[PDB]
Order: structure tokens, then C-alpha cells, then sequence
RNA sequence: UUGACCUCGGAUCAGGUAGGAGGACCCGCUGAACUUAAGCAUAUCAAUAAGCGGAGGAAAAGAAACCAACAGGGAUUGCCCUAGUAACGGCGAGUGAAGCGGCAACAGCUCAAAUUUGAAAGCUGGCUUCGGCCCGCGUUGUAAUUUGGAGAGGAUGCUUU
């Protein structure tokens, strides 16, 4: 607290993070699925329109009609 | 080879050759400094047992403990206090073990094995290049060695219920009322 | 006079007599503080004074810390 | 009167420590230890199988690299190493054992001389771990043994354990048993 | 039930949307990773310990040896190509190690495994 | 001897002194080591490297070759070659 | 009385040394004689400050990269020619070391790699 | 006389490392009293506060000398219910878990006990023309192989870099 008071009274910069993400949360490449992967679009909804599984295990809440993604 | 043998003598500690060799011993290191730099190690099937290398960067140190109550009873082991002192003493090394190598009337005497984090044969080593991380730092304080390890509960089971996951995290985790958006 | 001025603090707290600061306990390596005061801990506190180099720090770290120059600097 | 420095007056009391006790008879049967001649035999042969150092190793290897880049029979040398040699002895591949008797930590050599008789082969103490490690190139080695040599003098051999086995067992028989040291007078 | 000082050890939830968020976010990048795979590794059923849940069955931790060398996928190539292993776990019947080795063969009946290079 | 160092040794004796035994320093009797070993104790198989050339070194051999190949490294002189060059 | 900068960077250290010396005895004549009449004076003398300044920092920034040239094959440099990171940062271990593996996790990393594949639905 | 070994020291020798700060969260050690029981001492407060030691971006824990009695489960951690239940208690004040079940996240491994013995194959330093040369550590054991729901050695024939 009183460094925080020190900084506002202080001529020193605020220094600005970038909000950089230790990973990344789009696919990247050259590959088929970096192509085809919408950024606006969620895992599931991502994984129906390639046609494959995004989750092996049991269904643990309801899912969108035309889920296909959560098997 | 020879080390097997040495273990089957090392569990016979009342046998002539080894109570002769253990008082011996004793005599010497009575008369020697409290905590002193031990050149190899008195038991080396026990030392190679708990992770001790003939190699630079491993350090042996003897340290005598006096024995007895601290009728309010020590809760730290005396084999946890011979590793403390050893650890400030030598504050450039990082405690790997310990082992009982003798006992007298009013002492009782440790080795401890300790490691050199500094030295590029053990930070090239991948066996042992985890002590050089500093998450490691003086894990006798903190009761990560293994006398801190059976004095803090650290076993799977009902008998260790309140202690297998740290004393004082359990009882903050049950001691801590949680209320949810929607009650 | 009870106290002196004392080097590691600064203040008229030093013992004349005892040699030892009643604020920081300057003969000792670590500078005296406790738990049953908050106000006096932030009397001292990082923060407090003028921060030669910890101020530099976050800066250093922003960009990776990293060395050399750039490309086509005299 | 003068005062003597604590390390000197811990070696000469742990000699006199170790002389006047009660010593077990594990540990007294080191005390007996092969004479002058009889060493100088054994080294002998011991020196006529030495090992080969580093340089000889890498000079024999450049000479088989060059010859390549223009036949042997097994090596015969004096085996070493504590639990090597342990491994030797008990699948009775060595056929002498010498063991030092100035072993720091005397634990490690105690039972080599039960286990020597257990299984059948020949040994004996010698004096001195550093004169073993000059043999082997060390600076010094707790036990070392012999296993097999070349044919040329298979015989010496045989009459050097014939030698340990007529020189030292039957004068080590009767005293192995027993109880070393005490100030009885 | 308030006996000890329960006002330093209150925890509020006011936070629960934003980690669902961020779990949803950590599945993402999961996904951004691992592009073509599943996020999630095949699990075998398993039958609930007690008396009262004997009825039913789970998902357990990893499929036995047994029931892999029974599938035909080799225990050394299973952790690489998304199937869980369990070394602990036993069959003790013939009735659980047909069931999972269904489950492994229904699972390789519908995998598109690609080459190495 | 002297006054000093038999009190020493007194003192390590009666460290080392079971009184309640009629007999405190038997003759040891050979009652394991009497009996001979005639066989191994280890009924485990010899594996083939003993009785091949070492492999080691033909590892080690073949990285010399390489790096005299690569003239990284000098070839092979006798020693009277090396006497009269120097 | 006033140098820029990249004047400065084309010469050498003695030419340098000599401006050195010429804009201290300026300074130390304008500072003797500016105790009376003070007048564009302080504008020049503050001039003069940031030239020596300028100059120094140019023979300082070519001896340390003179230094640097020094020490390019040798193991150890001078505390004063080293990165500084953080004092944490200096302790770790390096990306050689940490990066390093055994040889049974390499070969079972070379034969059994992690594979690529994809569940159809 | 000379040279090893072992042990204990010196050096303003070379290369390093520790101390202090911060301490919201974390790991240990040590440790009260008021208060409640309409008095009070067992109990409670509280294995809390204060005090001391030690880390990090998390820490700790962690791949069963586990749970269970099952048609069985399967490292650790955390959320929900279990449950104010079992259990213990001037059986008063009260104190007070855990297995199972649903979920979040999932990942497994390294040594010691083996003889490389047909070849210490291993490593720290110094010198460098940077390519390979010396001293040392080490056989009282440094590499490779192996870690018990395993493994080794031979044989065998495919499949991998
Ligand atoms: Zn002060």
C-alpha cells in the first residue's frame, strides 16, 4: 500500500504487462485442423464440424443439439 | 558383493565384532569435534542405500546429538536436529540423508550425507540435478527429509487421517465455512 | 543522554549504554520486527524510502531481460 | 611439560586402543600377516600380471584404429575391486585372494577370510592397501585376486598358492579362533 | 457451531464464474496443443466397490495388461496413443475383462492413427 | 605401560565388559566354514561377452577410426619413430 | 562547448581524452570566474556538464567493448562484464543442464514416441 | 636415505556458495490466557494468537506395508454430499472424522541390494591455435543394464531409430 502510494506521487513509468499466456488457445500450423479451427467457435462446436471426439470420457452435463463432439 | 554382507553385520549390532568396532569408534569421535567432516563414511551400505556417490559434490558430516527428554517430551527427533545443525554449518550444501552410526551414554551420533548444488558434476547429472532447483532449499528446516517425513505423519491410511496431507492444511480445510453464490 | 543516533535506522533510538537500537537492533544482522505491531512494520516497509534498484526490476522483466543492443544502434 | 597436537595423540592412542583391547577373533586374525619373502613372491607374480594403465590403453587402441584403417587372445590381469572380487570368490573363479589389512572401515574385509575358507579358496593378508593399489594403478585397493594366468607360468602359480596354503594357513590354523590383545600381567 | 474464530476462515465463491472460465480456458489450450486428439484419455468400466453401488458401473483409472495384450495393443504403445493404463488393477473374472476388451476394440475400431514421419 | 594409558584402556574394557556370562571371550568354533563350497552360489548363466572380444572396445575403436578419418586425431607412430624424429 | 554524439563515436581515445581535458579546464575557468556576473554563463556551464558527460560515457562504452573483444574465447569474464539477470536468475540451472536426460528415458523416448492421432466420430 | 598411502592443518592460491529483505498464501518447531460451561479446576478457547526457523509462484502431498469384503476399487490434491453420522466426552458444555458415490485434474518414474571384468567403458578442473592434450576424482565403485503387478541371460524372428 504505501508502495503503491509511492509510485502514484512517484515520476517513475507504470509499467504495462502485456497479457501474454503461457499457451497458447488456438491451434497454429500448417496441419489440417490449424486451417479449418474457428476462433469463435468453442472445442465442441470446433470438433462436430471436423467430425471427431473432443472428450472420451462420460457425458457430465447436457449437451447443445448436435453435440457429436462429447462422446 | 561386500555390501550385502555388510547389511546382514550392520543388523547385528550386539555381536562381538561390531560392538567392539562401534565402542572403538565412539572413543574417537567423543574426542573429536561436535560436527566434523567425515572423509568416507563409517556404514557405506547405508550411505549407498540413502543416495550417497563416491563421486565430487557428496560430502559426509558426523554429528553428535545429546540424548534425552527436552517431563514436556522434544516432539523433534534427534536424528531431525543432528541434520539442522549440520545444515548450518555447511549452508552451501543441500541435506540429501542421515543415518544412526553410533550411541553413548549421553550422545548419539549421525552421519549425514549432503550434496553440492554448485558443483558441475552433480548440476549435470540428471539423477540428482533436482537438488540444485531451490524449492530444495534446506529441506531439514521444513521437514522434507525422511526423520520430517515419518515426524509429520506422512503415510497413506486411516490411522494418519488428520496428517497424510499436512497437519495445518486439514485443519484449516475443516475449520473454513464455505458459502456459494446460491444458498 | 538513554539514546543515540543509530547508523542502520537513522533515529535517536540506539542505547547509550547497551549499544543496541531499540528500533532495529542494529549490532544484529536482521532488522528487529514483530507481529503485534502492523503499524510499525509499515513505518519500514519496502516501499517506504527511495528504491534504487527494485524499481528497476519490473521493467527488466517486461522485455525478457535481456542484453545487447539494437539492430544498427552507434 | 610440552604439549603434543590432538591428532597425533588421537592416532597413538587409537593404536594403543586397538593393541590392548579384547580384540574379536574376526578382527585379530588380521594381525597376522604374510612374511617378507613370501610377499616378494607373490608380488612377483602380481607384477608380472599388472594391468595395463590409461596411456597403454589408449596407445594399444590408437594401434588397432590405424591397423583397421590399414587375433587376440583373452587379456590375463590381476582382478580388483572389493565387490568384484567378493563376486569372484563366491562363484570360485579366483584362485588367490590377497587382503589388505589397514582397511579404515575393517568391516568391509572381515568376512573375507570366512568366506575364502567357505568356499575353498586361498588367501592371504598383506601389508599395506597402498602397495595392492600401486599393483593396480590405484591409490590404493582393500583386496585384489588372481583367477587364471597364462600358460608360461601356471606352474609359479600353483606353487605360490601351494606356498600361502604351506606358509600362512597353518600358521594362522590355530590363532584365527582366538582372542587378540589384553594386559594380563 | 461458530465456538472458534470463524470470521478469518470464511471463503466466498464470488469467483466461481471466472474459474469456470478459466477451466474452460485451460480445455482450450488442452485442445490447441493436442489439435487432432481428444483432450481426454480412454478410460475402462469399471464396477463400484460396495454392496450399494454394486448395481452400477464407472469410469476407472486405466485399463489392465491383460486386457490390452487381450485387445491387441501392446502395453508400451497404449500411454502414446490415448488409452490410460493401470498396472495395479486386476480382472479377477471374465466378466470385466470382456467388457473392457470391447470397449478397447470399439475404441481401436474408430482411431485414425498416423505415421511418425 | 604408563599410568594414562591403561586407564584409557580400562575405561574402553569396562565400556566392553558382559558380566553376566560365565565365559565373556569364547574360542570361536567353525561351525558354517568347516564344511567347503564345492559349486558356485550363483546357479545364474555366464552371459556370451566373456567369452567374446569386448565390444566396448570396438565402440571406442570405431570412434578413433572415425575421428582419423576426419584427421580430428594423429595416427598411430611406433615409439623408436617418435625416438628419432625427436 | 556543446559535442553531439556521433561526432564523438567516429573518434578515437586520445583524440577523445584531449576534448576531455579541454572541457574540464573550460569548466573549471567558467566555474573560477562565474562567482560574479552571471549571466549565459549557466547556460554554457550546464552545456559543458552534459559534453563531459557525452565524453566520458563514449571512452567509457569503447573500453568496455574493447574489453569485451579481450575476453571472447576465454571461460571467465570481470563481475563488471557480466549479464546481471537477477540473482535467482544467475543460480539456475542452464537450458544444457535441465534439458539433459538418461540414456533408458532416451531410448524409450526414440522408439516410443508420443503419436498423433484422432477418434472419428 | 628415498618414494607412496592415510589422517589432520595453513595460504590475501583458483572457481563458487550462504547470510539480509519480504513473509497475503505455504512447510516445520514452540505455544498461552481471557472466555463458555450464568461459580470453576477436566474440557473449551486452540493443536489458535504471539515467538523462532525455511521456500516458491505456488507450496505441501504423491505413485499404496492404501481402501475395502465388493460382481470389487486403484498415486496425490481440491469441490459436493457423506454428516453434525461414526467415535470420544464433569456423556454437560460439547468436540467431531473417514471409506463408498458425483465432479475438477490426471503422468509417471529414479536408486540400493548383480562381476563391464574380453579391457572405468564415467566425471570435475587447467592449457589451448578450439581439434585435442595434461593433472586429478574414482575400484572402500564413476558409466551402461535392472526396480518385484517386475527383471536378467541365452535362443528366436519380426518390428523400430
Ligand atoms: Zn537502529
Amino acid at each position: 500500500r504505501e508502495l503503491q502510494k509511492r509510485k502514484r506521487r512517484s515520476s517513475r513509468p507504470t509499467i504495462r504487462m502485456p497479457n501474454r499466456r503461457k499457451k497458447a488457445l488456438n491451434p497454429a500450423g500448417n496441419n489440417i485442423i490449424a486451417k479449418s479451427w474457428n476462433k469463435k467457435e468453442t472445442l465442441s462446436q470446433n470438433y462436430t464440424r471436423f467430425g471427431l471426439v473432443a472428450k472420451l470420457g462420460k457425458a457430465t452435463g447436457g449437451t447443445a443439439p448436435g453435440n457429436k463432439a462429447l462422446l | 558383493g561386500a555390501l550385502k554382507y555388510l547389511e546382514e553385520l550392520s543388523k547385528k549390532k550386539q555381536s562381538d565384532v561390531v560392538r567392539f568396532l562401534l565402542r572403538v569408534r565412539c572413543w574417537e569421535y567423543r574426542q573429536l569435534n561436535v560436527i566434523h567432516r567425515a572423509s568416507r563414511p563409517s556404514r557405506p551400505d547405508k550411505a549407498r542405500r540413502l543416495g550417497y556417490k563416491a563421486k565430487q559434490g557428496y560430502v559426509i558430516y558426523r554429528v553428535r546429538v545429546r540424548r534425552g527428554g527436552r517431563q514436556l517430551k522434544y516432539q523433534r527427533s534427534l536424528r531431525a536436529t543432528a541434520e539442522e545443525r549440520v545444515g548450518r554449518r555447511c549452508s552451501n550444501l543441500r541435506v540429501l540423508n542421515s543415518y544412526w552410526v553410533n550411541q553413548d551414554s549421553t550422545y548419539k551420533y549421525y552421519e549425514v550425507i549432503l550434496v553440492d548444488p554448485n558443483h558441475k558434476a552433480i548440476r549435470r547429472d540428471p539423477r540428482i540435478n533436482w537438488i540444485c532447483n531451490p524449492v530444495h532449499k534446506h529441506r531439514e528446516c521444513r521437514g522434507l527429509t525422511s526423520t520430517g517425513k515419518k515426524s509429520r505423519g506422512l503415510n497413506k491410511g486411516h490411522r494418519f487421517n488428520k496428517t497424510r496431507a499436512g497437519r495445518r492444511k486439514t485443519w484449516k480445510r475443516h475449520n473454513t465455512l464455505s458459502l456459494w453464490r446460491y444458498r | 543522554k538513554t539514546h543515540g543516533l543509530c547508523r542502520r535506522c537513522g533515529r535517536r533510538s540506539l542505547h547509550n549504554q547497551k549499544k543496541v537500537c531499540a528500533s532495529c537492533g542494529y549490532p544484529a544482522a536482521k532488522t528487529r520486527k514483530y507481529n503485534w505491531s502492523e503499524k510499525a512494520k509499515r513505518r519500514k516497509v519496502t516501499g517506504t524510502g527511495r528504491m534504487r534498484y527494485l524499481s528497476t526490476v519490473p521493467r527488466r522483466f517486461k522485455n525478457g531481460f535481456r542484453t545487447g543492443v539494437p539492430k544498427g544502434a552507434r | 611439560m610440552v604439549k603434543w597436537p590432538e591428532y597425533i595423540r588421537l592416532q597413538r592412542q587409537k593404536k594403543i586402543l586397538r593393541m590392548r583391547l579384547k580384540v574379536p577373533p574376526a578382527i585379530a586374525q588380521f594381525q597376522y600377516t604374510l612374511d617378507k619373502n613370501l610377499a616378494a613372491q607373490a608380488f612377483k607374480l602380481l607384477n608380472k600380471y599388472r594391468p595395463e594403465t590409461k596411456q597403454e590403453k589408449k596407445e594399444r587402441l590408437l594401434r588397432e584404429a590405424t591397423a583397421i584403417k590399414e587375433v587376440s587372445k583373452k587379456p590375463y590381469t590381476v582382478k580388483y575391486g572389493l565387490n568384484h572380487v567378493v563376486g569372484l570368490i563366491e562363484n570360485k573363479k579366483a584362485s588367490l585372494v590377497l587382503i589388505a589389512n589397514d582397511v579404515d572401515p575393517i568391516e568391509l574385509v572381515v568376512f573375507l577370510p570366512a568366506l575364502c575358507r567357505k568356499m575353498g579358496i586361498p588367501y592371504a593378508i598383506i601389508k599395506g592397501k597402498a602397495r595392492l593399489g600401486t599393483l593396480v594403478h590405484k591409490k590404493t585397493a582393500a583386496v585384489v585376486a588372481i583367477t587364471e594366468v597364462r600358460s608360461e607360468d601356471k606352474n609359479e602359480l600353483a606353487k605360490l598358492i601351494s606356498a600361502v596354503k604351506e606358509g600362512y594357513l597353518e600358521k594362522v590354523e590355530d590363532t584365527r579362533k582366538r582372542w587378540g590383545g589384553g594386559i594380563m600381567g | 457451531h461458530f465456538r472458534k474464530h470463524w470470521q478469518r476462515r470464511v471463503r466466498c465463491h464470488f469467483d466461481q464464474p471466472g474459474k469456470k472460465v478459466t477451466r474452460r480456458l485451460a480445455r482450450r489450450a488442452k485442445a490447441a496443443a493436442l489439435a487432432p486428439r481428444p483432450v481426454d484419455k480412454l478410460r475402462p468400466i469399471v464396477r463400484c466397490p460396495t454392496v450399494k453401488y454394486n448395481r452400477r458401473t464407472r469410469l476407472g483409472r486405466g485399463f489392465t495388461l491383460e486386457e490390452l495384450k487381450a485387445a491387441g495393443i501392446p502395453r508400451l504403445l497404449a500411454p502414446t496413443i490415448g488409452i490410460a493404463v493401470d498396472h495395479r488393477r486386476k480382472n479377477l473374472s471374465e466378466e470385466s475383462l470382456a467388457a473392457n476388451v470391447q470397449r478397447l476394440k470399439d475404441y481401436k475400431a474408430r482411431l485414425i492413427l498416423f505415421p511418425r514421419k | 605401560l604408563s599410568r594414562d594409558e591403561l586407564e584409557l584402556i580400562r575405561k574402553v574394557q569396562q565400556g566392553l565388559i558382559p558380566d553376566d556370562v560365565e565365559d565373556p571371550y569364547p574360542d570361536t568354533v567353525e561351525w558354517f566354514t568347516s564344511v567347503e563350497e564345492k559349486m558356485p552360489l550363483s546357479a545364474a548363466p555366464e552371459p556370451k561377452r566373456r567369452f567374446i572380444p569386448s565390444k566396448n572396445e570396438a565402440k571406442q575403436i570405431m570412434k578413433l577410426v572415425r575421428a582419423i578419418r576426419e584427421g580430428r586425431i594423429l595416427p598411430y607412430k611406433p615409439p623408436e619413430e617418435r625416438e628419432r624424429e625427436e | 562547448g556543446k559535442v553531439k554524439a556521433g561526432q564523438l563515436w567516429s573518434k578515437n581515445k586520445e583524440e577523445l581524452t584531449k576534448i576531455l581535458g579541454e572541457l574540464k579546464t573550460e569548466l573549471s575557468q567558467l566555474r573560477i570566474q562565474k562567482i560574479s556576473s552571471s549571466g549565459a554563463k549557466l547556460n554554457k556551464i550546464h552545456d559543458l556538464r552534459k559534453s563531459i558527460a557525452r565524453v566520458l560515457t563514449v571512452i567509457n562504452a569503447k573500453q568496455r567493448a574493447q574489453l569485451r573483444l579481450f575476453y571472447k574465447n576465454k571461460k571467465y569474464l570481470p563481475l563488471d562484464l557480466r549479464p546481471k539477470l537477477t540473482r535467482a536468475l544467475r543460480r539456475r540451472l542452464s537450458k544444457e543442464d535441465a534439458s539433459r536426460v538418461l540414456e533408458k528415458t532416451k531410448k524409450r523416448l526414440t522408439h516410443f514416441p508420443q503419436r498423433k492421432y484422432a477418434v472419428k466420430a
